[PDB]
RNA sequence: AGCCAGGAUGUUGGCUUAGAAGCAGCCAUCAUUUAAAGAAAGCGUAAUAGCUCACUGGUCGAGUCGGCCUGCGCGGAAGAU
């Protein structure tokens, strides 16, 4: 904490993820170790690289300091901790099924799925975003339905 | 019992008590540690 | 992994799992096994090399059955083998006297990128900079 | 201030020593993952080990810290009809 011309820069950059960002999720970092973020790590290079960043930020005038802008119901996810998980340019692609996947790992935990704004709901951990591209499952059925 | 003239903390475990009107070094870490004054 | 037990990493002998002054029982007794020390640990050690310290850790919990573990090699030890003069300094650090090459701190890195955290791999070496700087190594880069 | 966590890598820095792994010393007192973590402040050891402490992250939600001037008080304060 030097004065304000710091955390302000963590507010920026926040901020910059909430709005100009996609879906997203919390991962609940209680007693956070080396592996877990490192396989956090992995998983966001997987998304075109690094933007699935994921810092330690549950606090209120740092991580719910950019709120107000944007995603307007992270004051519930302002709590213990959160370590949002902000998108960027794509979709939801994987990043839910990914973190449903590695919390079960018993990896720390995630405050149940407490969710970031992108449906007018809360806590659904919805498998329906993993197909964005797939145009190929179409060509599959030509050449079998001509003889008969 | 270490009852001196001069008496101060030693460490950081040591505190001073005033107790029925006179200065003690009480230590949690140290039983050498504690004093009076005397 | 996400969880350990122990470790007492030391440097031991590639060559034949058997030393008596350097380590011999206090490699591992607190439960561990000196009889199964040289029926897998050089199983592994044909298929690299054997002769430079080696450090391993042993997982021995209480069932006196391990699974013996792989390290890496340490990096201030690279400039002696790899680098330079072997020792680094040669007299107390207050006169600069050693070197390094310019070609290498780039390769003599991507060996030990299995532990690193530098996501790019040119951010591994920039951190053996000061791994080869320790008393002040200067490259005639 | 307490109360929950961490208190890590090169590394056990090297010698001289008997052994020296922070803690016998002499001496460099550097660098790394960085939330931070002393080539180490105590304890501890055969020496490791181990135990803390430093700094730092979590709860909590008003005050809090140590200097200056001066008033009055405490101790220092034991004799013999």
């Amino acid at each position: 904490m030097a004065l304000n011309l710091q955390d302000k820069q963590a507010i920026v950059a926040e901020v910059s993820e909430v709005a100009k960002g996609a879906l997203s999720a919390v991962v609940a970092d209680s007693r956070g170790v080396t592996v877990d973020k490192m396989t956090e790590l992995r998983k966001a290079g997987r998304e075109a690289g690094v933007y699935m960043r994921v810092v330690r930020n549950t606090l209120l005038r740092r991580a719910v300091e950019g709120t107000p802008f944007e995603c307007l119901k992270d004051a519930f996810v302002g709590p213990t901790l959160i370590a949002y998980s902000m998108e960027h340019p794509g979709a939801a692609a994987r990043l839910f099924k990914e973190f449903a996947k590695a919390n079960a790992k018993f990896e720390v935990k995630a405050a149940a799925f407490e969710g970031e704004l992108i449906p007018a709901s809360q806590i659904d951990r919805l498998a329906t975003l993993p197909t964005y591209e797939e145009a190929i499952a179409r060509l599959m059925a030509t050449m079998k339905e001509a003889s008969a | 019992m270490k009852v001196r003239a001069s008496v101060k903390k030693l460490c950081r475990n040591c505190k001073i008590v005033k107790r029925d009107g006179v200065i003690r070094v009480i230590c949690s870490a140290e039983p050498k540690h504690k004093q009076r004054q005397g | 992994a996400k969880k350990v037990q122990a470790y007492v990493k030391l440097q031991v002998a590639a060559g034949m799992a058997n030393p008596s002054p350097p380590v011999g029982p206090a490699l591992g007794q607190q439960g561990v096994n000196i009889m199964e020390f040289c029926k897998a640990f050089n199983a592994k050690t044909d298929s690299i090399e054997k002769g430079l310290p080696i450090p391993v850790v042993i997982t021995v919990y209480a069932d006196r059955s391990f699974t013996f573990v792989t390290k890496t090699p340490p990096a201030a030890v690279l400039l002696k083998k790899a680098a330079g003069i072997k020792s680094g300094s040669g007299k107390p650090n207050k006169d600069k006297v050693g070197k390094i090459s310019r070609a290498q701190l780039q390769e003599i890195a991507q060996t030990k990128a299995a532990d690193m955290t530098g996501a790019d791999i040119e951010a591994m070496t920039r951190s053996i900079e000061g791994t080869a700087r320790s008393m002040g190594l200067v490259v005639e880069d």
